[PDB]
């Protein structure tokens, strides 16, 4: 992972938050770093550009002025310091590696922020294996049920990746400051249970990872 | 890519009279225009280079004019040795790209086809098989309708019309008409018969060969 | 010297490339923000060519700019008195 | 602020068959178009960059087209791996700026 | 002349094929050659150039490249390999030689692609005498019917090219996978059958040309 | 030397208006593309003239530029080095 920043901040309006990125790879003099904003649904806003070695930033002109980006040059790691927030700034925010030759080479995973007074919440896992009397067909489908956390998001993980044949995790739904969503993975009914199938749900915001285990109904 | 845009798509002029092409470009491109000819079955014939120059062996009839983005073929005077596709073509930026192309079309005075029938011969029927075929030559404008009648009975199928683009002789039309049957079908049918009805006569020219 | 006034043209060439990136960004509308035709525009510039395609448009980068004219120039105006020489006195002999 | 326009902003296709994003320009940026692919809930990634050159790592199916102001992205034939945003990035003037992008369905 | 290639190619869909361009004339170091493609019915749609004496070659950017170009500098002739074809790659092949100024001087007369599965046929040519009972005019029609025959196309020709006056040749018309066309000449009644008239078809997709003479009917 | 610089000069002119050719075509955009216009564009080049109508987009392009650049405008800075010894004193006498 080139570009390596956190998953998810949560912020109270007005409040400041600093974001972070560190690079491994190479550290180049010429290297600048990139920050793009992508509200949910929309498309990418850049935003602020700054080369760590030397010092200088160049932020987006037609923005209200809300970051202002630092560096740590013996480190490798550089800061976005949004400052008082409203609910029109929660997206994910990028930091990208431009060479100096134009283009984004680099892309960070990106930093979800959520800007809202509520409390912050881990994530109640439950799962979801099927019925007592449901007949077996030659894959078997079952899943797992995220409900009621806060902030967004949740990685979902099916044996910690290994089995990524066929899942869906479905988007959160909201309701009364609280998230839910579920995952569904498919086997052969012949593997399973034979083979042992589990769920794991990281959730950044909170620094939680948890791991559930999809048994017959015992 | 440079974006050469010719309209019109087609040009209708009588004979004898001026006609231009106009090649408008995406941007200007200076005077590297150049002009070509195509007729039906020939490859393009360079007419005009850089937008003024003339080619040597190419008729006074055609002369070149513009620069920047609007450009323009023209022909002082037309005859019907002219009925051709005309493409432009900009070398100014790489890569070269051309044009959509106009093709030029000739109102003149209208023409009745020579009609002509021909029995399958001899040498097709030793196999197994019999076409008539009917000639349709030289008429203007180039709507026409054919009719087959075997023993005066309308035979609507097994019927192959071809049509020529506009002939560059004369500016006139025609058009052919195989009848496919079989040597077992033409030998149970005694005559065969050609009917056009076209613009010029309102009675329909009928040409009928028997093999009796 | 020899060639010792190229040296010095090539420092200011680089060098020049970079302050330029790092002028010119952040103005809106400078065409003269990757590295690569900052390395160009001041051989453009050095070389009195003016092709036109790339120059400054902030007041820092004017001022690399005639640093690059004035270090350039007098180095061009020093490569080429050589060039001159070397090559001139070879088909000479 | 240069402004990038791809039209249109969704494209269905059935697979298999070649597809064409148009990026086009409010001035003149030369080969300075780079497209990038985003999927869901994933960062986005450069597919080409300076309008024709291809980046390793990505299919021989993408193609990049274009200079000025009308610019096109390419796929000699689709598969549904490839559904996702697609958006394009000029670096010819300040500030980089973003089309608004094209998302691709089947 | 200047500028001579093969008349038509058929290849199966999926296989390639190699074009060639011999080019008698002048063969100046700075000359370039060029590929122009016709589809049927529509313009012409440039594809590539290439410089043989010094090797290096350009494709058109925006079309899907299949085609590479080479050259034999001692010979004269240059090569085109288009490879995996479609039935969206038949139409006409021109090669064109431009001088280094831009614009198309020379043309070769094009060599016709069909990309089908189907097999070649030679063409089956039949006289076409006028009936034992027509009335002679002042000029007299006859033609011949060239039948059944693939790939395209059909070079037709009256006393060998020496009478050109009054000729037309109809466009073939497709069917089952065979084609059909017919050609039409007119000469004085007076001089035919007093001067002897043939018809002559050239096919070069299978290398067959034949010569029919139209008697009276025996 | 007395019309030896200037005929390198001209295998420049030549061979730079050649190679700029092979070097630009295929890039799309580059107007520098035919024989004709690449021996004019690398006279604008070699006498820094500086019209700006043509000029190279592609790397190998400016690389052939530089090349002309140096070698012509050595060549020129010796070409006029000498119209201007023999013409002033042909008119000192
Ligand atoms: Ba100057
Ligand atoms: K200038």
């Amino acid at each position: 992972v080139q570009l390596q920043q956190p998953g998810a901040e949560l912020v109270k309006p007005g409040a400041s938050v600093k974001l972070s990125c560190k690079a491994s790879g190479y550290t180049f003099t010429s290297d600048w770093i990139h920050w793009v904003k992508q509200r949910p649904g929309h498309g990418l806003e850049w935003i602020g550009e700054i080369i760590p070695s030397y010092g200088r930033a160049n932020y987006n002109e037609k923005i209200q002025k809300k970051a202002t980006l630092t560096a740590d040059k013996s480190s490798s790691t550089a800061f976005m310091q949004l400052s008082s927030l409203t609910s029109e700034d929660s997206a994910v925010y990028y930091c990208a590696r431009e060479r100096g030759d134009g283009y984004f080479a680099v892309w960070g995973a990106g930093t979800t922020v959520t800007v809202s007074s509520a409390k912050t919440t881990p994530p109640s896992v439950y799962p979801l294996a099927p019925g007592s009397a449901a007949q077996t067909n030659s894959m078997v489908t079952l899943g797992c049920l995220v409900k009621g956390y806060f902030p967004e998001p949740v990685t979902v993980t099916w044996n910690s990746g290994s089995l990524s044949s066929g899942v869906h995790t479905f988007p959160a739904v909201l309701q009364s400051d609280l998230y839910t969503l579920s995952s569904s993975v498919t086997v052969p009914s012949s593997s399973w249970p034979s083979e042992t199938v589990t769920c794991n749900v990281a959730h950044p915001a909170s620094s939680t990872k948890v791991d559930k285990k999809i048994v017959p109904r015992d | 890519d440079i974006l050469l845009t010719q309209s019109p798509a087609i040009l209708s002029v009588s004979p004898g009279e001026r006609v231009s092409f106009s090649c408008r470009a995406s941007q200007s491109i200076g005077t590297d225009i150049h002009w070509y000819q195509q007729r039906t079955n020939g490859s393009p014939r360079l007419l005009i280079k850089y937008a003024s120059e003339s080619i040597s062996g190419i008729p006074s009839r055609f002369s070149g004019s513009g620069s920047g983005t609007d450009f323009t073929l023209s022909i002082n005077s037309v005859e019907s040795e002219d009925i051709a596709n005309y493409y432009c073509q900009q070398s100014n930026r790489w890569p070269f790209t051309f044009g959509s192309g106009t093709k030029l079309e000739i109102k003149r005075a209208d023409a009745a086809p020579t009609v002509s029938i021909f029995p399958p011969s001899s040498e097709q029927l030793t196999s197994g098989g019999a076409s008539v075929v009917c000639f349709l030559n030289n008429f203007y404008p180039k709507d026409i309708n054919v009719k087959w009648k075997i023993d005066g009975s309308e035979r609507q199928n097994g019927v192959l019309n071809s049509w020529t683009d506009q002939d560059s002789k004369d500016s006139t039309y025609s058009m052919s008409s195989t009848l496919t049957l079989t040597k077992d079908e033409y030998e149970r049918h005694n005559s065969y018969t050609c009917e056009a009805t076209h613009k010029t006569s309102t009675s329909p020219i009928v040409k009928s060969f028997n093999r009796n | 010297a020899a060639g010792a006034a190229t040296v010095l043209l090539v420092i200011v060439l680089l060098a020049g490339s970079y302050l330029a990136v790092l002028a010119e960004r952040g103005a809106p509308g400078a065409q003269l923000i990757t590295y690569p035709r900052a390395l160009w525009w001041s051989v453009e510039t050095a070389t009195t060519v003016g092709y036109g395609d790339l120059y400054p448009v902030t007041l820092w980068g004017r001022l690399v700019a005639v640093v690059v004219m004035v270090a350039g120039i007098t180095s061009f105006g020093l490569v080429t008195a050589a060039l001159a020489t070397w090559f001139v006195g070879r088909e000479q002999e």
